[PDB]
């Protein structure tokens, strides 16, 4: 059949487009993710360089 | 054309991460790999943090590693986090060598 | 009639001004995260009364 | 609108998700800290204390 | 440029290496001159005195100083091998030059 | 000029030229394509061909007078020209194919003749014109369930199904006195025009026309039609745009002018002052590109067209495109607004003073049937003169900063990437 | 990374100085004596480094009878020094021959790419 | 990499035999059937591998009508995997229409691979 007639999209397409409602729906997600994940490759960080400061049997030894 | 296809060393991160061509219907079989290269990370990184505190003579050797764990501090996360990470480290590799001895992936071209 | 620059205009330098120091200041509002968890500066760490 | 300044920018974006994960930490440690100490009251060092001294 | 600035990172990782294995011997002068170069970066203003604690893993050079600076020193000569495979990518894209500052492409032998 | 408009019963509108040496004398319908539905697509353009045949066209040449017609989404055309002192006889002819004696023209023998002329050229628009075949696709997929989707020459499927009858109800239901305009342009006096049609008693139809139940709207979307045998790659790409009646219908055109158009075998065309053809002329990234803004009752387009043969570097220059665009909501400069008003009004001059009246009268209807009259140009040059450049970053920021997209290509695009790389693209977010 | 029309601008302002002219120019021509380029027979403007865009235009346009004569000088050269020797003294090149053959293909190159950036980054009068 | 050749030599002595053709050909029938090949709208041929030369020349020789509606079942497979569904039961392949379009190409480039090979390494009647 001809190229101009587009097949049906009805069971995938939101009613109401509101181009900021998958604007503010999508992007708070990926802002989330990236929160948690800023805060823990944070503590990853701290954890392995603070095994470089002083023991516990050089401290009670000062 | 854009920096990252000019440069020498952004072309190469380019031609395997981003520009790269994948097949379409590849499976969730096919995300063993990227983790096996995790694994090396994980297990080189906390390595090199213990043998900061270890002693090889072997009078010394067992009492060193007891040593990690009660003494220095998050010593406890360094050495179980490497020693369960070596079962995890194999669990995913007989599952890649699994996948590829389904799908064919020996054959001629590979 | 010109414009002062070496291939970068205060054209857009200070179109750039506002965000060369917000976006260049986004990597020491990095550092509200960057720079705690160490008893290096906890007079500006616990400061804030959430903190 | 609200999407125009929340992230228009990731100037706006990368610095706020930065800040906001500061103070993060301390306000999740807090909250962890309480609820432990409390599902565990009776039990630790500082309750044993409390009762020995006589 | 992008070649000679590859190399004055490959002068610094060196002179890191070389100091670092020269205080494994912990001879006298391998005990001292650690203390007269980690002493200098007390002068760093508002972290000066933290990072040098760091270094020790103490309050002086001592027994965490030895066992770090080991551990240390068989790593950085694999990342010196890393920048020199990076080092001869950038030597490849253009050629080496001559003693007479001209163009090459006309005399080329293999 | 001056236009003036009356309305006795008909709608009548003139623009008055004593330097011509010519004039005519037509009639502009108020639907177009965005009227139908897709079974009877293509009607409209069955009535411009019969009424272009050879027995009707013969009729009028032996009184020394031409005809035209045009077909476009809101509107129909259907003009007579003539010598400037034989335009009386130019309204009798037009009396009898329209208000009189429209069967004559739909006999059998006309009507298979007409038909099987029609089906050949749809045929060879869709197998040989790449360019314009790929931007009736993109208003296909960007409207798509919407009237502003269907092509204004029909399909090849709907044309075959259409038989006299269907001729006839289309007719009844929009050839309508409310919904027409008379038009004269060129060396007539606007008085003698009115005089003549006052001693005739004509009338076409009287009114109320259909309701048009859906509106317009965009939707982000693709459509490609890839086909390796052909030599290059056509590519369309365009947002949601101002319809007419807008604030912003200016804005938006003197922006589209920032860009331009471009030509690669042409010397004086690679000399133009746009800082896109920095970053296109180093590996010859394009033959061609245009630049438009298109305008319609309901909605628009705003965008550009291109045609190339590096089939391999296709992603960076819809890459260095889009980073341009980025630039009326960031940085965009005082110099670059000068000299885009100066071009709007040369274009804008060329389109509205040519010398062909019959593009006057097709202009001229059009505009007062969608807003009652027509702006002058020493008006419109005044509007284009107050814009600044803070008007161009607001309208940015809301049509184009971090916005869906629609997309048509066809030939030589399998390096054409998905959507989500080039919508990406939209917002810069290294910012 | 001098300009040539930097370059340009001082030396005329010395040579079309009287006082300036007889204290500078004896000290120039000791000074292409001792640097040897001409004992192995090249001219100063095939020194001139061309990994540039400004000198691989200028080469483009030089003509072609010109640029042959030029790769020959230069292949010339290449093999004088994989030898460790010198040229006979008479095939070194004479002062009458070192002429500047692609001065003016440079200059035109510069005053082109200049107009262009002061064009592109202009501001309006209005 | 077994060859077609030999593949043919022992199945058409099967067919062509009275006993053997009624035990293997029903279990052959189910076999295909189990496989579900026929249910992502794809013919056996399209399942060969085609990363050989004696593949790569059959390729080249099929008709271009075939060719093309080759492409399309192939894309259309990778999509029906894609989502995890399959097609449905009035686009399914039916029997009729899994029929060998590409063996008589592949076995005219065998035959005339192997007539090469017996020429190129001959030894002489004489
Ligand atoms: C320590 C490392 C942990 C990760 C290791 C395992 C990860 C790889 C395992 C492969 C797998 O995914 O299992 C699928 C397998 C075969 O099936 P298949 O390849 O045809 O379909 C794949 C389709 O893309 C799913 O993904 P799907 O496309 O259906 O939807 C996305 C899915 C995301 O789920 C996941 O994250 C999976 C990792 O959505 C959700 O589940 C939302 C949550 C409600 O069928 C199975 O379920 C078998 C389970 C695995 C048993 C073997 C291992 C035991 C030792
Ligand atoms: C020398 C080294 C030898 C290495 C041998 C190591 C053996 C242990 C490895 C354990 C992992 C083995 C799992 C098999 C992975 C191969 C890929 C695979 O089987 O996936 C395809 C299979 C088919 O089902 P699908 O619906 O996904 O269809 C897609 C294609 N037909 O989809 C499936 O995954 C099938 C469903 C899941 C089966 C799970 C059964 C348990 C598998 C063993 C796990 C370990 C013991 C419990
Ligand atoms: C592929 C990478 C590695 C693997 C698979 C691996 C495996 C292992 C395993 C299984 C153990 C014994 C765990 C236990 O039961 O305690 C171990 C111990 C140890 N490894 Fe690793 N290792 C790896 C990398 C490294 C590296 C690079 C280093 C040094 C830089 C290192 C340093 C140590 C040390 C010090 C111990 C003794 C402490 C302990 O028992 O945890 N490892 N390794
Ligand atoms: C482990 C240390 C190094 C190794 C293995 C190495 C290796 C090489 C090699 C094989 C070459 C090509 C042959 C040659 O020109 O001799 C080269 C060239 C070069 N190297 Fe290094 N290099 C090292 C350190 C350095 C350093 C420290 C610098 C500068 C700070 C440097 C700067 C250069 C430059 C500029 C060239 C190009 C010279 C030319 O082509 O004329 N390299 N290097
Ligand atoms: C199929 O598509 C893919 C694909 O999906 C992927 C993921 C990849 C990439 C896959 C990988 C597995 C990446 C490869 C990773 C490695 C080879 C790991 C090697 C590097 C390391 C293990 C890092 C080594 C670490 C160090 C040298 C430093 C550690 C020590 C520290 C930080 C201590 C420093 C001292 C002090 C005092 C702070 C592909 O190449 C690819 O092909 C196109
Ligand atoms: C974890 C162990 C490390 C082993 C991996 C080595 C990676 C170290 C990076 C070293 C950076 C070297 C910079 C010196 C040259 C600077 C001059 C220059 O212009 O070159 C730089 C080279 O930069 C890089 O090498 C980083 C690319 C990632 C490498 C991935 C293989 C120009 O390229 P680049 O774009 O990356 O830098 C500017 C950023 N806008």
């Amino acid at each position: 059949k001809s190229t101009y007639r587009t097949p049906n999209f009805d069971d995938v397409l939101k009613e109401n487009n509101d181009a900021d409602k998958g604007r503010s729906y999508a992007y708070f997600m990926v802002g989330a993710m990236g929160l948690l994940s800023s805060a823990g490759a944070k503590s990853t960080v701290e954890t392995f360089i603070s095994s470089m400061t002083a023991t516990a049997d050089v401290l009670a030894m000062a | 054309m854009a920096f990252r296809k000019s440069n020498v060393y952004l072309s190469l991160v380019n031609s395997y991460i981003i520009d790269s061509p994948q097949p379409s219907s590849i499976n969730y079989w096919w995300n063993m790999g990227s983790l096996l290269g995790l694994c090396l990370v994980i297990q080189i990184v906390t390595g090199i943090f213990m043998a900061m505190h270890y002693s090889s003579n072997i009078e010394l050797a067992f009492s060193s590693v007891e040593h990690i764990m009660r003494d220095v501090h998050n010593g406890y996360i360094l050495r179980y986090l490497h020693a369960n990470g070596a079962s995890f480290f194999f669990m995913v590799m007989f599952m890649h060598m699994a996948k590829g001895l389904y799908y064919g992936s020996y054959r001629s071209p590979r | 009639t010109g414009l002062h620059f070496g291939r970068l205009s205060l054209r857009s330098l200070t179109a750039y001004a506002p965000n060369l120091m917000l976006w260049g200041g986004a990597s020491m509002l990095g550092l509200f995260v960057f720079t705690e968890g160490w008893p290096k500066f906890q007079d500006t760490l616990y400061k804030k009364i959430p903190l | 609108s609200l999407y125009k300044t929340f992230f228009k920018r990731n100037a706006v974006f990368v610095g706020t998700i930065f800040a906001g994960a500061f103070v993060f930490q301390t306000v999740f440690d807090t909250a962890i800290t309480s609820w432990y100490e409390n599902h565990n009251k009776g039990k630790l060092w500082k309750d044993v204390k409390a009762r020995i001294a006589a | 440029v992008t070649l000679w600035n590859v190399g004055v990172i490959i002068f610094i990782l060196t002179i890191a290496t070389a100091f670092l294995g020269y205080c494994c011997v912990y001879g006298q002068m391998s005990h001292w001159g650690a203390t007269v170069i980690t002493n200098l970066f007390s002068a760093i203003p508002f972290v000066g005195n933290d990072i040098v604690s760091w270094l020790w893993g103490g309050f002086s050079v001592s027994n965490p100083t030895i066992q770090r600076f080991f551990a240390l020193h068989y790593l950085v000569p694999f990342i010196i091998a890393a920048m020199v495979i990076m080092h001869l990518m950038a030597l490849h894209i253009h050629g080496s030059s001559n003693p007479l500052g001209i163009t090459g492409n006309l005399d080329r032998i293999p | 000029a001056e236009v003036t408009q009356l309305s006795n019963g008909i709608v009548v509108a003139t623009e008055h030229n004593p330097s011509a040496h010519t004039a005519s004398v037509g009639v502009v319908f108020g639907s177009g394509a965005a009227n139908e539905n897709p079974y009877n697509n293509g009607v409209s353009n069955l009535w411009k061909n019969i009424f272009l045949s050879k027995e009707n066209s013969a009729v009028a040449a032996k009184e020394g007078l031409a005809l035209s017609s045009n077909i476009s989404r809101d509107f129909q055309s259907y003009i007579v020209s003539s010598l400037p002192g034989s335009t009386d006889k130019s309204l009798d002819f037009l009396n009898q194919s329209f208000i009189q004696q429209k069967a004559n023209l739909l006999s059998s023998s006309n009507f298979e003749a007409t038909k099987k002329s029609v089906l050949k050229q749809v045929q060879d628009f869709e197998e040989n014109d790449h360019p314009n075949r790929v931007l009736e696709h993109l208003h296909s997929t960007a409207f798509q369930n919407t009237p502003l989707s269907l092509p204004t020459r029909g399909t090849l499927e709907s044309l075959e199904n259409l038989v006299v009858a269907d001729l006839e109800s289309f007719a009844n239901n929009h050839f309508l006195n409310s919904n027409a305009v008379v038009v004269g342009t060129g060396n007539i006096k606007h008085e003698d025009l009115v005089n003549s049609i006052e001693s005739k008693n004509l009338s076409l139809q009287t009114g109320t026309k259909p309701v048009l139940k859906k509106k317009a709207a965009f939707l982000g979307s693709e459509v490609r039609l890839r086909d390796d045998t052909l030599p290059k790659a056509w590519i369309s790409l365009a947002v949601e745009g101002e319809p007419v009646n807008s604030p912003n219908y200016f804005v938006a055109k003197l922006a589209a002018q920032i860009f331009g158009s471009y030509n690669a075998f042409e010397p004086a065309s690679r000399l133009q002052g746009i800082k896109l053809l920095d970053n296109i002329q180093e590996y010859q990234l394009c033959d061609n590109f245009n630049h438009f803004s298109l305008s319609y009752k309901d909605s628009g387009l705003w965008g550009f067209s291109t045609a190339t043969r590096n089939v391999t570097m296709i992603d960076d220059l819809i890459h260095f495109t889009l980073k341009q665009w980025n630039r009326l909501t960031i940085s965009v400069t005082d110099t670059e607004v000068e000299r885009a008003k100066s071009l709007l009004k040369l274009q804008l001059g060329q389109l509205y003073e040519s010398g062909n009246p019959v593009n006057d009268a097709n202009l001229l209807g059009a505009e007062v049937l969608i807003k009652g009259s027509k702006l002058s140009l020493g008006e419109a040059f005044k509007k284009i003169d107050a814009i600044t450049v803070k008007d161009v970053k607001a309208w940015a920021g809301k049509r184009l900063w971090d916005q869906d997209i629609a997309i048509a290509g066809t030939g030589q695009i399998e390096g054409l990437l998905d959507y989500m790389r080039i919508r990406s693209d939209m917002s810069m977010m290294r910012w | 990374p001098q300009s040539f029309t930097s370059i340009a601008r001082i030396g005329d302002y010395i040579l079309k100085s009287p006082v300036l002219s007889k204290l500078c120019v004896p000290v120039a021509n000791q000074f292409i004596n001792l640097a040897g380029y001409k004992k192995l027979g090249l001219k100063f403007d095939d020194l001139i480094a061309e990994e540039n865009p400004i000198m691989q235009t200028a080469l483009r346009r030089l003509p072609e009878d010109e640029s042959y004569a030029r790769a020959y000088r230069i292949i010339r050269a290449h093999q004088t020094e994989l030898t460790h020797h010198l040229l006979p003294r008479n095939e070194w090149i004479k002062a009458q021959e070192d002429v500047p053959y692609l001065l003016p293909y440079i200059l035109e190159a510069e005053a082109a790419a200049k107009e262009k950036d002061e064009l592109d980054n202009i501001e309006v009068s209005k």
